[PDB]
């Protein structure tokens, strides 16, 4: 033994790689069917499951069943996210196996 | 023990301690650290996808075949999205129709810290 | 120098604060094509911008 | 549109879109909470001081 003791070899010390968990939790996302715009022309040739909108057009003799106003708002729930963190670094490699003082009086 | 000679341990609490013996004369000195278990249990999922009603059952099984007196408080976050019981058994029956419960383990004979479970409803 | 030994102000101990980051998540959500309500018919008049239903 | 060719109208209103659509999210995940790391029961174990 000797007359300063300490908790480097083998003792209950600090430092470690962390781990933690993070409890499940809903996330919320919304896909606004709005704000799209338009792009490109009058077909001519039209991608498929090109999502149909109106031009705000007045129907001389046809009616515009493709058109109409909004009255409610979508919501949707998104899905899960992330689970936790990652491994991390703990202390100094440079400072690593730092000597401490503990010699009595 | 019975000659006085050996005795028993029971560790039945946590944390570091030190156990006398041999009051006679001179007293010796044994240290007894009463390590946490740390048995970590594992549930049979952990990213479930449960449904209005429906209620997928789950389990929690040990890091040891059998444990003494083993048993678990089973816990629930968010309690109103689904709720869990028993020991290991989960049966995590849903109420609420959206929503994420954090369904984690307890072992009351045990480490507190279990793995959880989340319980999407999408 | 004294019989309790400690590292506070000045000492080569050890132990720091760990840091960390998550993994890259993309949030996802279907576009429900009902849920959207309806009100008038055939314009008659519609609300400028509206997303057409 | 599922590209079907209007049989008597014309479908001027509906064409394909070659240009993104910002759309705005609502918030997610920030950081984890706080976790317990080792048993106090066997944590900070005692040493034993005596000299040589």
């Amino acid at each position: 033994a000797g007359g300063t003791g300490g908790r480097v070899f083998n003792t209950i010390r600090t430092e470690n790689v962390p781990l933690m968990t993070v409890n499940g939790s809903s996330f919320s996302l919304s896909s606004n069917t709005h704000s799209h715009n338009m792009v490109f022309g009058r077909g001519d040739a039209s991608g498929h499951n090109s999502s149909p909108n109106w031009y705000s057009p007045g129907g001389g003799y046809s009616q515009r069943t493709d058109n109409d106003t909004h009255t409610h708002t979508i919501s949707g729930s998104v899905s899960l996210g992330r689970d936790d963190i990652s491994r991390q670094p703990i202390n100094t490699l440079p400072p690593f196996r730092a000597a401490h003082i503990w010699r009595r009086i | 023990n019975a000659n006085s000679l050996t005795a028993v341990i029971t560790a039945n609490g946590e944390g570091n301690v030190t156990i006398t013996a041999d009051n006679g004369t001179k007293t010796a000195s044994c240290e007894i650290v009463s390590i946490p278990q740390i048995d970590s249990i594992s549930l049979s999922q952990s990213d479930v996808t449960v449904s209005r009603g429906s209620q997928y059952i789950l389990t929690a099984t040990l890091s040891p075949a059998n444990a003494p007196n083993q048993n678990i408080t089973w816990t629930s976050s968010n309690p109103n999205i689904a709720t869990v019981s028993g020991t290991s058994t989960q049966g995590t029956i849903n109420a609420l129709l959206a929503g994420f419960t954090e369904i984690t383990a307890t072992t009351e004979e045990g480490n507190r810290v279990a793995v959880c479970t989340v319980r999407v409803d999408l």
